[PDB]
């Protein structure tokens, strides 16, 4: 058996609350682990081999 | 960074709202002591001669 799993990360989530502000609160914690935060572009079209 | 600041803000007065509240009912309540002895009043008063 294999298998093929997508890490991202575990956020905890508190109850008697609104989940909405807490997704908001772990959007942007998500959004620098992913390096998109800030204006970029994509520039991986020299990573390849022939 | 400004998005951050701004979710926070946010969450922490949704945190705010209260659960609820926890009291202790004792008002009207006593102890009690405890009577060793029945507190009987008699005497005898007898003659000497026992008449």
């Amino acid at each position: 058996h294999a298998l093929i799993k997508e890490d991202l990360g575990q956020w905890p989530v508190e109850t008697g609350i609104s989940l909405v502000n807490q997704a908001g609160v772990f959007a942007v914690q998500l959004a620098n682990k992913l390096g998109i935060d800030k204006p970029f572009v994509l520039d991986a079209g020299s990573n390849y081999f022939t | 960074e400004d998005m951050a600041k701004i979710y926070g803000a946010v969450a922490a007065v949704s945190k705010n709202v209260n659960s609820s509240v926890t009291y202790e009912v004792k008002r009207g309540t006593h102890e009690l002591i405890k009577v060793p002895t029945i507190p009987h009043n008699l005497v005898l008063i007898q003659s000497d001669n026992g008449k």
